[PDB]
This record gives C-alpha cells, structure tokens and sequence, in this order.
C-alpha cells in the first residue's frame, strides 16, 4: 500500500523546500511569445548556480581606508575610491587570507583538535611555498564562529594572523 | 517587462526607396531587420507589437484605389496601432536614398522637442556607431514631419538603417548577417536606454 | 544539569553545518602580516553573501543561437558571440520570464490549486501592465519540478508560455 | 599567495639623486612609495620582503669606511636578500635625475633578455601611464648594468618613478597623495601580470 494523497499545502511546502535548497538547476525552456500577429517560438537553456560573493574592504591603515577587493565569480574587482579607480581581473582560483568556508567545510586530509575551548583545524597549503605552508583556524567551540587564523611558514612561524571580531551570520 | 512597437516601414504596393537599378527596395529590408529585432526583444522577455509581419499594407481594397489614399490609410492604421496598444515604446525601421550616391550611414531621428525620445535615439545611434560602423559620426536629428512620431506619449524613434543610394551600403543591406548586426545594435541601444531608467 | 561535552567530531560537524547553511556573514578582521622586518597591522571588513547566478542562452531560432543573457548581481551580461560582443548593463531588479525561484518561494498573496496532477500557483504582476498581468506556474505534483508557466494579459490570454523540459537540479 | 621583494633604493649615508637645490633626495621618496606599496600588497594577501624598512643602509661600521665600499656592501647585502628569499618577484623603487630639467615621466626597466620581467615591466608601465599620467608615452627599456636585476631567477623590474630634475614632477613626488597614486599603479600592474599566469 501507499501513503495518503498530499494536500495542497503539503505539496506546496515540499516544493518550497525543494527549490530553496537548490544550488544548481538546468533545463530547456520552450517559449511561445504571442504579440498582435503570429506567435513565435524560442528555445533557451536556463542555468542556475548559487554562487559565493566575498567583499574585503580596508578600514584601518588610513592610506588603505575604503579600498576594496570583491570576489564574484570568474571576476575580481579591485577598487581605489580615492581616485575613483575600478579594475576588473580574471579569477583563476582559499580565495583570500581569512577565507574559511569551503576549505574548512570541504574536509580533506586535516588535523582536528579540541583544546582550551577551541576547535583547532589544520591543513597544509599545497604548492610547498616556504612562506604559506600550513593554515590553522581556531573556532570557538561554543559559538562555532571562527576566532583566529594563522598562516605558518615552513618553520612554524605565523606569517599572517587573522583575528575575527564582531562575527555575525544569517 | 516592456511592450515595444516595431514598424517595418512600407509594404504591399508601397515599396520604399529603390536602388539605382530598382532591383532592391525598402519594404523587404525593413521587414527583415524588424523581424530580427522582434526575435531579439521577445527572446529577452519583451513583448513586440508589429505593424506588419509580412509583405502587406494596412489598407482594405475598397477600389477607390488612390495610391495616395492607400498610403494615407496605411499611415492612419499604423497610428491607431500606436494609439490603442498601451505600449512603452515605438520604433520605426526605414532606409534612405538620395540622388547623391556618396552618402552613407545609419541615421536615427526623434520627434522634435521630446526629450525621452531624444535620449533613446542617442542610445541607438551610439550602438549603431559602435557595432555597425565606427566610421559613422552622424548625430541624432529631430523631425517634425514624420506623422508616426508626432504626439505618441511614448518614446518614439525612426531609424534609417542605411542608403540604398550607395552601392557598397546597398550590397551590405541585402545581407542577412548585416541585417542581424543592425538589429543587434538597435536592441542594445534600447536595452541601455531602458537600463538607465 | 546540562548535556555532556561534545567530542571532537560532534563540534566539527556542527561547525560544518553552521558554515554550510550560511547565506550571509560579516566580520571585522584584524590582520598581522610579518615579513622580514617589523610586522604590520591592517583592519578589514569581510562580507559574504551567497548570490544567485542565472544564464539564459538561446539555441533554437538559428539567428539567436549562442546569444545569451547572464544575471550575476547588480550586473547583466548580454552576449552576441557571432560578432564577439559583450555588453554589461546595470541590474535594477522575476528577473526573466521563466524565473520561478524566489517568487514562488517567497510566498505573498497567491492562489494555490491542486488540479490534474499539478500544483498551480498564480500571482499578480505588479505594475498593472495590460500585457503582463498574472503569472501562472504549473508544477508537477510528484517531482515538484515546474512544468509550465504562463504570463497572461489582462484578458487572460497567455502572452508568454514557457514549457520546461529536461529539468535537473542539485 | 605570492612573496614579493620591495627594494627602496638607497639609504643611510647614500641619498639618491637630488633636486636642483639639493633639498629633496631619492632615499625618502623611494622609502615612502615602497611602504605604500608594501601596504597594498600585504593587505591583498601577498607577503612582502623589504630590503629596507627605514632610513638605513645594508652595511656594518667596520671603519674601513670607503663610501664606495659602503655602497658596494649595501648592494651585495640586497643581492643576498634576493638570493636567499625564495620570493616570486623583485621590485626596486628609484627615481631619476638628469642635467636637463625638461625630462619627466615614470620609467620601468627590466633585465636584458628576461621575458617574464619584460612582461611584468610592461604591465607596470601601462598602469603608470593609465593611473598616474596619460601624457606619458615612455616604453619599457632593457638594462644590463643594474646589479640587482641580473640573474635573479624571478621576475625582476626597476621603477624610476619620476625625475627630481624636473620642478613640477619633483613637487609632485614629495606629495604623499601622489606617492600613493604611484604605489597604486605599481600594485595594479603586478596584479594584472599575476592574473594572466
Ligand atoms: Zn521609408
Ligand atoms: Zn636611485
């Protein structure tokens, strides 16, 4: 036997959940357009991807205040508003130091340690650069928000230290 | 979500201007460019109102049969399509021809003293220059003698795509790929004009 | 009393879930950079939004084949590759006919009907355009994939009919 | 994830070139532009190796004290910083000065017959033109007499940002905002060069 027929609202809410979680879709669209004369037909391909957008804007060192870098897709926007300059560059492919989603999400070979109220996550940085050797992220074990990140050289010295303040998300 | 009137100037018994040897006419080129432009706009989610979809003129055979009367009735019927449509915009596609064969270039016109139409015309003229012929330095010109552009309440422009009087341009204008290039330029001009506000 | 301490893997998986569902985050980043001399300090603001990317490419009417429109952010890309033309336009704000996520997701005043194996969803199109009056989407009640969409004029005539073929999603 | 060597040409007892009245020197302007550029690169996730961070020269007081010896030791020490760094790139910031005051403009150089460095130099020269002075039509020039650019195994360029010999340019070069503009141009040039491959 089989379950009972879904009601209007059950089917509708299932549809809402299905399209909300969608991160990619693709389809063929056959479109009929009817003006004041003969209809006309078109075929399109529709593609949807949900994509990441990162903006880093510098505030503190006065020289840099208001300068920004924006990562959108295959594109990067580098902005100096002090002279109204916008430069567009191609994205080859961590997108910046401080970028933690999708490297600490998409787990690989990785050291995980629970120490003094922090989830410590360590990965090696491929390319065996003497200076960008290992990436270490400290996550608050209660909030699960990142607290600190260190790029260590091959001798274990932090070359970049990011301290995350005022972290909010939706 | 715009609705756009495209008017292929001429039709049926009314050719347009003609080439030197009268092989080539406005009717068919206007219709070709207009139908290319219709496809561009509709595939972008705009709705197109056509004055003509084929080689016909907007008059009925009552056998009074004055060619001037046929022409006048054609124009009145196109005007009523403009009036009754609730469209957002009106674009008329023609060609030019002068006794002097040295003249060439696409030229846009707008009804005198209508600012919105002047802006639209400028957008289209800039795209006609950039896409079709960087040589062309023509500027948009006002008109006050084109009935279909007078007093429409919507942005209204006429585009004379080239000169049949010019042999190189005439040969280009009979080419389906050149016609598509022109439609592309007009479509981009419309889109820029609409993106501003 | 209170629950037991989470293990390493429980905290780590909670963190993965939290950052995966993130659609927006924002923080202040205090960065220390240590070259071969004195360290230097910077303060940046990091902003992340997950954003929609739509591409519509025309295939069928030969004249249009390979022409495309891409919706990214505040930007729109209109491409005619037959002459290698790319035009960038500003996005003012359904993004195209056939766009159904985020209007049939974000419910408003809306008619929902369960008819002949379809979830029928009807909304009015604001602006009271004579030609773009009401938007009707037919969803397959089993797959929850959209089957058909109609833009009806004020007289109920379909002016645009989209039939969705080969629908796949992730 | 690049590591970049920035070399503020000169320091300590070694000023660079001087203005007509010897008020203004290369040392301080080079250091200023280099530190602006350091901030641009580091805030973008690059690591900067400096030859000098302040007004000093890379030699030790052994009281042999030949000014030519001091200069030579300075150059050898900068060379060792290049050799031992495992950096990806080396950028040297200088200024020029000629007896003729009519000369002006930023000029980039690359070590003769090194293709990568020529490409980088071209990127920076294009940005110096576009950002700082559209008037400037200087082309990148090869050199084979700059020790610090010889045989480095990494892309290596020298930038002479302007002429102290030219009164208008000298006044500009002492301005913190103009210095930031130059740093911006160099930073963008580097970034374009790196975005290609
Ligand atoms: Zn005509
Ligand atoms: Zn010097």
């Amino acid at each position: 036997m089989q379950k009972r027929q879904s009601t209007k609202e059950e089917v509708y809410k299932d549809f809402q959940k299905q399209i909300s979680d969608m991160n990619y879709y693709s389809c063929k669209a056959e479109v009929e357009v009817v003006g004041n004369k003969s209809p006309h037909n078109y075929v399109l391909i529709h593609t949807y991807k949900k994509t990441d957008n990162y903006k880093l804007e510098v505030i503190s060192p006065k020289h840099l205040k208001g300068k920004s870098i924006e990562y959108q897709g295959d594109k990067i926007l580098v902005k100096n508003p002090k002279i109204s300059d916008v430069v567009e560059l191609p994205n080859t492919g961590y997108l910046f130091v401080g970028d933690f989603i999708k490297n600490y999400l998409q787990n690989e070979e990785m050291k995980v340690k629970l120490s003094k109220g922090h989830l410590v996550l360590e990965t090696f940085i491929p390319g065996d650069n003497k200076y960008f050797n290992k990436q270490v992220l400290y996550v608050n074990a209660d909030t699960k928000n990142p607290e600190k990140m260190e790029v260590l050289d091959k001798e274990g010295v932090p070359r970049f230290t990011v301290k995350y303040k005022d972290f909010e998300y939706r | 979500n715009k609705t756009i009137i495209l008017d292929a100037g001429h039709g049926g018994i009314d050719p347009g201007a003609l080439n030197k040897d009268k092989s080539t006419s406005e009717k068919d080129i206007n219709l070709a460019i207009t139908l290319k432009l219709r496809e561009l706009i509709e595939s972008s989610g705009g709705l197109v109102i056509l004055t003509r979809e084929d080689d016909s003129s907007l008059y009925k055979e009552e056998n009074n049969k004055t060619t001037r009367q046929k022409y006048n009735e054609n124009l009145k019927n196109r005007k009523e399509i403009i009036s009754n449509s609730n469209a957002n915009m009106f674009v008329s596609i023609h060609l030019n021809a002068f006794e002097q064969s040295k003249y060439y270039g696409a030229q846009t016109f707008y009804p005198k003293d209508k600012q919105d139409s002047k802006e639209l015309s400028k957008c289209i003229q800039e795209e006609l220059k950039r896409v079709v012929d960087k040589t062309n330095n023509r500027e948009v010109k006002p008109r006050d003698d084109i009935y279909l552009l007078k007093d429409n309440n919507i942005p209204s422009v006429l585009i004379e795509c080239g000169f049949l009087s010019n042999e190189k341009e005439c040969k280009l204008l009979t080419d389906e790929t050149y016609q598509e290039k022109i439609a592309w330029a007009i479509y981009i001009g419309i889109q820029k004009y609409l993106s501003v506000d």
